[PDB]
């Protein structure tokens, strides 16, 4: 069995502050959209913000573990 | 160069450095001169 | 004066280097490309070629003659006096089996294709400027300077030959 | 037509020159050339630069505004239901 | 008086135009080879281990 | 709009850095065993692999593995033969209508210049290959689409193509998804721009030369212009 | 006499570039004409070579270029050189125009008018080369530029269909693009010779705007070595662009072959055109848009007519200089707007930039010239 | 002077050339034509009788 | 002066084929140069058209 | 002399042009004409065959 370094690197980056605030905003938006009866809103923008923030620091630290 | 476009004709002089009284070469040079000395009014070496 | 002229010398040397490289790579643009230079072999089945028949096959862009000679041709090609030739050569210098002869069907003068069983000599005749060949592919009359070219081959069966 | 024999009429101007092999090609750079370049920059600075500064401000503003326009407005879903 | 280097260089080589030209062709012959070799060395050295010439 | 890929530190991105040919060799196996099911590479032939990662004999060996149509024969009919160096990588479908029929209406593009035909280049592709995930709340996908934030629209027909141990490399490297992606990306870089290494090689030389020629010609100019640069005038009228 | 002056061909060469009297004091801004000529020559040579491998057929054009860049020996660098030389050509062209606007050399009427002709010809040529690869951007560029004549009210649609050679863009149009792109550069060459013939009857203007007949020097050796230096510099830049950073100006959407059924979401022409595109985008009316597009360049022809100043050059005219640089920034603004989607901020900014361009050329400069005159008391 | 004398003379010459050219183009187009160039190219066979343009 | 002689391009045209001094007595054999030029022009035009279909 | 020499140059150029147009239809005569005219440089003793192949 193999563990992909990308897993670990994501899990490590996701501990950082700039990730954490965006993650919290993502949870808030999930809660709104799930709680309503009938709406046209979706929770995508928040997800993209969080992913931009996280993949920034993944890119600085992933290739050191690859061949 | 001293320019004065009112004078009838242009005067010109051109030299290189010669060797002086003492050197032998003078003789040969004179011969050369005699060989050289139409376009213009007056000319000399 | 020396120093000032040394500068010019050095400048000219560099300019010459750059010019050579540019001009030469431009020139090498016009030579054969890396998709034109294939060189395959070709296999011919000999039991489809009757006696007296000259067959032409396309190979590397040019004709390839295979000729199945008769007995009187084998006889009369050997009689030739080699002193009366411009490219002297004996028939057995030009065949591996007497009853087969394999040639590159291109005229050595300027590249036209000789017609078979024509001319004064029973071999081939080139219409373009009038050169005659004998059934060994030897040049016998007309402006061509050399005999018809023989490629490398070998017999893999008494009915199969490979040219490569 | 135009030829070095009869371009114009001039009187009483004298010139003096040396040959190139008598003199230096880059005689005084840091003691004369540098200050000259500095004044040459000074004399044109305020005739050229501010227009480009204004261009830079306009560019950055317009970029920012366009990028704001693409973000979702909370009042578009929160206001009525 | 002072036989100096550039003066010898002027008087032997550069004074006559034909010989100047000959000097230039002779210099380019040797410059080309030296310069190529140096460049190829540097290039090869910058990325050792990644060129198929050596992996071969 | 689409998510902007981050910049990964690729070892070939330096001004004079060459490609890593080991990664090319592995990427090419990825493109055999996985990616040449859907996709064509119409502009590459086996002869192109010679001297890059294979000898001539071994490239002939690769060729030999594939059947190719040829003819007409002496009877006027077509037939099948083993491949040669001068044959192009084989197509997966005969025509684009058949390609659409086999992928629920979508058409997989040709990957011969994919790395030069997309914003971000190999940063994007890597991002796309590693980047699938489950959709946000409020989002839904029609029949046969996946979610991927790095695609324009975020809905993409292509299912996640790679995972850990979807193949095994012949050099013993561990085949984690990340490794596979990085290697196939290196290979697509090479497929899009073969002149890379030689180009950088050649830059060193002729740039050194053109840089050298500037001060020399500047000196010559200064020499010729010193006559005027030091000239002195005077005005002497009879007054 | 010397052989230099023994013979008509030789004596014309001599009057052109050996014993020609040139101003002593002209600056670097006067080097860009010779660089233009160099660029024309480079383009013709690299084009004649490319020509021998390209295929003017819609079913093989793309793949012929692939063949050139992959199988032809050093074909990739020949391609690179052609494409980058066009860019250099336009850089020099723009700088060359701007000089003359600043230093008042438009008062040489014949030279100026032949220059305008040359600008037009070069633009036509460049555009007809840009569509030959038959990529996705090339196709839609062709489409737009050939629909332009539909704006002519009575005869337009018929003109469009007569240029297409059919009901739509297709194989018959590509061969027309290629024949025209082949022939135009040589017409450009001939007209360049006429251009210089006209120039040498008067001689070069200079930075001060006053007559230089008291201080003329010969063209050789001074400007010969000066222009050689300029050429060396241009070659350094061109090589670095060709080998060290070839993809700087490149567009990915032209590495996708043409698809007549889909226009891509984001459209962008080659950089030296963006500004016209912006102008064309700024008018909410078809005919008016096209008219503005063409007037934007044709307006240069009346600059000599609107000249009020007693002095020729802007060297001594500061208000003028301020306006000049403001105009240049308006053009930069149009270039930037051309790159952006057709969305509201950029729509509004582009409209302002266009109105200010024409305003400035037609109104503000004449009036500042009058003010200036009054300040010097004449 | 060249004008008007040789202007009209050369115009007359041109009219004559056009008459001849039209008659050759429309009334007898096949006079100089060669049939062997209406057979496409075959790299394997040179025809027995060879003849260039006149 | 007349405009015929006011300007380099015009004056070259004039020296070429308006006020050029020609012999009075040259014959038909001197018409074939102008016909050569005509032929060159004809060839270029018809070729540019053919080119667009070949 | 000058006119005559430039005439000889023009003759040569026109012949080249005419021949290179004659091979464009790619008929049976065109092909073999091409072949012969491009083999002509094989007669150059030291460098000919390479010129032909280039
Ligand atoms: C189905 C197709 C139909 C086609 C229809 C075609 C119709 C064409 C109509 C053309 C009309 C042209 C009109 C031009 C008017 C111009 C006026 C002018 O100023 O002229 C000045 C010009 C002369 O210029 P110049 O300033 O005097 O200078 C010239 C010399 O320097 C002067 O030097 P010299 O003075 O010393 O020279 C004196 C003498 C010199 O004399 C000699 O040298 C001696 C000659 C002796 C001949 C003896 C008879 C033959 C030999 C027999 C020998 C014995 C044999 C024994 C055998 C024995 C065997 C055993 O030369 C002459 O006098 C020559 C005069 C005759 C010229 C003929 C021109 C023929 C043109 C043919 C065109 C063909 C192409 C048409 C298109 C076809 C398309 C398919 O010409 C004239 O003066 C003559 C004008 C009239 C010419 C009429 C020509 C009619 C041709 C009709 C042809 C129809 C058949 C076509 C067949 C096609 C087959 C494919
Ligand atoms: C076999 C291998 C190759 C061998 C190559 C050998 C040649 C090498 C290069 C030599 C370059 C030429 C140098 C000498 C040029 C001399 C020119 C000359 O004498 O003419 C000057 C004089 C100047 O005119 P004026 O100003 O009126 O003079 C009045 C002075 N008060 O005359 C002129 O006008 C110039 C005339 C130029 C003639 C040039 C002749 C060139 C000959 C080249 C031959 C090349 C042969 C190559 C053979 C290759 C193998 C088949
Ligand atoms: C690949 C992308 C390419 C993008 C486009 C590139 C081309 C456009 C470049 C724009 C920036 C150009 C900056 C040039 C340097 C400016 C330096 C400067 O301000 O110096 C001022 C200095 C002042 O000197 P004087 O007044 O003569 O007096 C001094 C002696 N006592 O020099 C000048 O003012 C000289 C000005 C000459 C003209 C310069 C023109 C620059 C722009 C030209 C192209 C613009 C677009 C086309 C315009 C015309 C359109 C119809
Ligand atoms: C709307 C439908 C189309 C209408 C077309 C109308 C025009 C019809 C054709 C008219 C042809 C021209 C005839 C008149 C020419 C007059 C030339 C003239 O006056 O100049 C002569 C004089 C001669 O010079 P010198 O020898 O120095 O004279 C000294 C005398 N001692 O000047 C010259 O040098 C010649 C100047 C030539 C000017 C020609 C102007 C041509 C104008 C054409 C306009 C066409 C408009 C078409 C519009 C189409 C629809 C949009
Ligand atoms: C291809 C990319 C190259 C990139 C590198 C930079 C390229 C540009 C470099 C500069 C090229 C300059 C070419 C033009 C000639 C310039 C000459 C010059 O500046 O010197 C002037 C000087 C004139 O002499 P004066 O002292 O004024 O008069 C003396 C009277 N008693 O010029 C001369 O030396 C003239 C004599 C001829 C010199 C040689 C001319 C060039 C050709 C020589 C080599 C011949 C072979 C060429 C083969 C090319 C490939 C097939
Ligand atoms: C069949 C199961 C496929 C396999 C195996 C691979 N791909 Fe593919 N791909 C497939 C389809 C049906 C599509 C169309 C997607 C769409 O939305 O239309 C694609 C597309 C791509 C793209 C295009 C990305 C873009 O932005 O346009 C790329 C870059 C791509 N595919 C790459 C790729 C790679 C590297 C593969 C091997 C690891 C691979 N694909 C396999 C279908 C299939
Ligand atoms: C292919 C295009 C062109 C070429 C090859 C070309 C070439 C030249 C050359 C070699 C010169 C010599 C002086 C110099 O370099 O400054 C020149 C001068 C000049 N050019 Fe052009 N040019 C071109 C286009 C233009 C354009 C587009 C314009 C104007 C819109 C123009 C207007 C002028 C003017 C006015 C001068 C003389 C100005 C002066 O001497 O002060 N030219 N040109
Ligand atoms: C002023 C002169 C010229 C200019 C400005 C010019 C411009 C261009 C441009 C911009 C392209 C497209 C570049 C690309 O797609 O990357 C092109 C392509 C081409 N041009 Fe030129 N060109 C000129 C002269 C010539 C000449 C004289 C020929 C003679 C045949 C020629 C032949 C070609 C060919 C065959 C192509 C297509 C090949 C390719 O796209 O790489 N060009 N030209
Ligand atoms: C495209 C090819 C040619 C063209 C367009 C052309 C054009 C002309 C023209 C228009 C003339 C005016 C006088 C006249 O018509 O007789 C002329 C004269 C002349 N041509 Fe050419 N010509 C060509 C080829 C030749 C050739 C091949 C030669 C010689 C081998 C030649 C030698 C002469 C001479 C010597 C004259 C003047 C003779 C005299 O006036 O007595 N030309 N040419
Ligand atoms: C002195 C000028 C010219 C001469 C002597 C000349 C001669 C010829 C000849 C003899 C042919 C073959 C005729 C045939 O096969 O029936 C030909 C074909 C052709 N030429 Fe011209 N030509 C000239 C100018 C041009 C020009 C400027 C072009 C410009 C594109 C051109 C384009 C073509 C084309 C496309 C063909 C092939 C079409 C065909 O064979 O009908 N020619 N030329
Ligand atoms: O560069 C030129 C120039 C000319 C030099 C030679 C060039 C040239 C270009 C190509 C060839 Cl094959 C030969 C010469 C063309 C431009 C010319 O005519 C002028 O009048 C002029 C005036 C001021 C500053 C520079 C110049
Ligand atoms: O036909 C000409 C001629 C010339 C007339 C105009 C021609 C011509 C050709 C084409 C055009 Cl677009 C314009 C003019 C060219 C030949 C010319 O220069 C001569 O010197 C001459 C001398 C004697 C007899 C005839 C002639
Ligand atoms: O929509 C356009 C468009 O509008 C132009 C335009 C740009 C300006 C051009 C132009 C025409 C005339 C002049 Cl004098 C200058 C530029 C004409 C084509 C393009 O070049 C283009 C290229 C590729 C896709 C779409 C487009
Ligand atoms: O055998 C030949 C042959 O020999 C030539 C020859 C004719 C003369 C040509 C020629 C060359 C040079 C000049 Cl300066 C003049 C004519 C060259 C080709 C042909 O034109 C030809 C055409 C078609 C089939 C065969 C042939
Ligand atoms: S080509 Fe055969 S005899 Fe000339
Ligand atoms: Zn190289």
């Amino acid at each position: 069995e193999l563990v992909d370094p990308l897993t670990t690197v994501r899990e490590q980056c996701e501990q950082l502050e700039k990730c954490v605030k965006a993650r919290e905003r993502l949870e808030l938006c999930d809660e709104r959209v799930s709680s309503r009866s009938h709406t046209e809103e979706d929770c995508m923008e928040e997800l993209l913000d969080f992913l931009y923030a996280r993949d920034h620091c993944v890119a600085h630290k992933l290739f050191n573990n690859l061949k | 160069r001293h320019r004065d476009d009112a004078l009838p004709f242009a005067h010109v002089a051109i030299a290189v450095e010669g060797p002086g009284w003492a050197s032998p070469d003078n003789v040969a040079l004179q011969v050369a001169n005699a060989i050289i000395g139409k376009l213009c009014q007056s000319f000399q070496t | 004066k020396g120093f000032s002229y040394l500068v010019t010398a050095v400048t000219t040397v560099g300019v010459a280097y750059a010019a050579k490289n540019v001009v030469t790579q431009f020139i090498s643009s016009m030579s054969a490309s890396a998709d034109v230079l294939a060189m395959a072999k070709i296999e011919i089945n000999l039991s489809d070629i009757p006696e007296g028949k000259n067959m032409a096959f396309k190979w590397r862009g040019k004709p390839l003659f295979v000729r199945h000679r008769t007995q009187k041709e084998i006889e009369q090609e050997a009689a030739v006096e080699l002193s009366q030739l411009r490219d002297p050569q004996h028939d057995l210098d030009r065949v591996k089996k007497p009853e087969w002869v394999i040639l590159i069907g291109v005229c050595t003068h300027l590249g036209c294709v000789p017609i078979a069983n024509a001319g004064d000599f029973g071999g081939y005749y080139c219409p373009c400027h009038g050169s005659h060949y004998d059934a060994s592919g030897r040049i016998r009359l007309g402006p061509a300077p050399l005999n018809l070219e023989v490629p490398p081959y070998e017999f893999t069966r008494d009915d199969m030959v490979v040219v490569g | 037509g135009r030829e070095f024999g009869n371009l114009t009429r001039i009187r009483h101007v004298i010139s003096y020159s040396l040959s190139p092999l008598e003199q230096r090609a880059l005689p005084h750079v840091l003691s004369k050339g540098v200050p000259n370049m500095l004044r040459r920059v000074r004399e044109s600075f305020f005739r050229v630069v501010p227009q480009f500064v204004v261009f830079y401000l306009l560019y950055t503003w317009g970029t920012e505004e366009f990028e704001k326009s693409k973000r979702k407005n909370p009042a578009a879903y929160e206001n009525d239901k | 008086a002072a036989v100096a280097f550039t003066s010898k260089l002027y008087s032997l080589l550069f004074r006559r135009t034909s010989t100047f030209a000959l000097t230039i062709v002779v210099g380019v012959l040797f410059f080309e080879r030296a310069f190529d070799q140096g460049a190829d060395a540097i290039y090869d050295h910058i990325n050792e281990g990644k060129l198929w010439k050596h992996i071969k | 709009v689409a998510l902007h890929p981050p910049s990964y530190p690729w070892s070939h991105s330096g001004f004079l850095s060459s490609l890593d040919h080991t990664s090319i060799r592995r990427g090419f196996q990825v493109y055999k065993q996985v990616c040449s099911s859907c996709h064509s590479m119409n502009f590459v032939a086996y002869r192109h692999l010679v001297g890059v990662c294979y000898t001539e004999d071994e490239a002939k060996a690769l060729a030999a593995e594939v059947e190719v149509q040829d003819g007409p024969n002496e009877n006027g009919e077509m037939f099948m033969r083993p491949g040669k160096l001068f044959d192009y990588f084989p197509k997966p479908y005969p025509n684009s209508e058949a390609a659409r029929a086999a992928n629920n209406g979508a058409l997989p593009p040709d990957l011969s210049y994919i790395a030069r035909a997309r914003h971000g280049g190999e940063d994007y592709i890597f991002s796309l290959l590693t980047g699938y995930c489950e959709p946000p709340t409020g989002v839904s996908l029609r029949e046969g689409l996946y979610f991927n934030p790095y695609f324009p629209g975020q809905a993409i027909a292509m299912a996640p193509p790679i995972y850990t141990d979807v193949l095994e490399f012949d050099d013993g490297t561990p085949a984690t998804m990340s490794q596979i992606a990085k290697d196939v990306c290196t290979f697509l870089r090479w497929a899009s721009e073969p002149e890379h290494d030689h180009r950088k090689r050649m830059a060193l030389k002729m740039l050194t030369m053109m840089a050298l020629l500037i001060p020399l010609t500047y000196i010559m100019k200064r020499h010729k212009w010193s006559v005027l640069k030091s000239r002195k005038l005077a005005y002497r009228p009879p007054k | 006499t010397p052989m230099r002056k023994s013979n008509p061909i030789m004596k014309m060469i001599n009057h052109s570039l050996i014993d020609l009297p040139t101003p002593s004091n002209i600056s670097m801004w006067w080097n860009f004409g010779s660089l233009l000529a160099f660029c024309l020559i480079l383009q013709i040579i690299t084009g004649l070579f490319l020509a021998m491998h390209y295929s003017p057929d819609t079913s093989s054009a793309f793949s012929s270029i692939a063949h050139i860049t992959r199988d032809v020996n050093h074909g990739w660098i020949i391609r690179y050189l052609h494409a980058n030389g066009a860019s250099m050509f336009f850089i020099c062209l723009f700088l060359h125009v701007g000089r003359g606007l600043y230093y008042g050399s438009f008062l040489l009427l014949k030279t100026w008018n032949t220059g305008i002709m040359l600008l037009f010809l070069t633009m036509a040529t460049a555009f007809m080369g840009y569509v030959l690869p038959w990529g996705q951007m090339s196709f839609w560029g062709a489409t737009v530029i050939t629909n332009l004549l539909s704006a002519i009210p009575y005869i337009g649609t018929d003109l469009v269909q007569w240029i297409w050679g059919g009901y739509s863009i297709g194989n018959p149009t590509l061969s027309r693009f290629f024949t025209l792109h082949f022939i135009l550069p040589f017409i450009i060459t001939a007209l360049t010779m006429v251009h210089l013939l006209f120039l040498h009857e008067t001689g070069s203007n200079n930075p001060c705007g006053i007559s230089s007949d008291s201080d003329k020097i010969p063209f050789h050796p001074y400007y010969t070595i000066k222009d050689i230096l300029g050429l060396v510099l241009l070659l350094f830049i061109l090589t670095t662009l060709t080998l060290l950073s070839p993809n700087l100006l490149n567009d990915p959407d032209n590495y996708i072959p043409a698809d007549p059924l889909n226009t891509p979401p984001h459209i962008k022409p080659e950089w030296y055109f963006l500004f016209a595109y912006a102008i064309l985008r700024s008018v909410p009316n078809k005919l008016g848009g096209v008219l503005a597009l063409f007037l934007s360049i044709l307006i240069l022809s009346i600059i000599p007519t609107l000249h009020n100043s007693k002095q020729q050059s802007m060297m001594f005219r500061p208000l003028s200089q301020f306006l000049f640089w403001f105009l240049i920034t308006t053009l930069l603004t149009l270039t930037w707007i051309g790159s952006q989607p057709v969305s509201q901020p950029f729509i509004f900014i582009g409209q302002l930039a266009s109105t200010m361009y024409f305003t400035t050329v037609l109104i503000l400069m004449p009036l500042t010239s009058l003010i200036e005159n009054n300040l010097l008391k004449w």
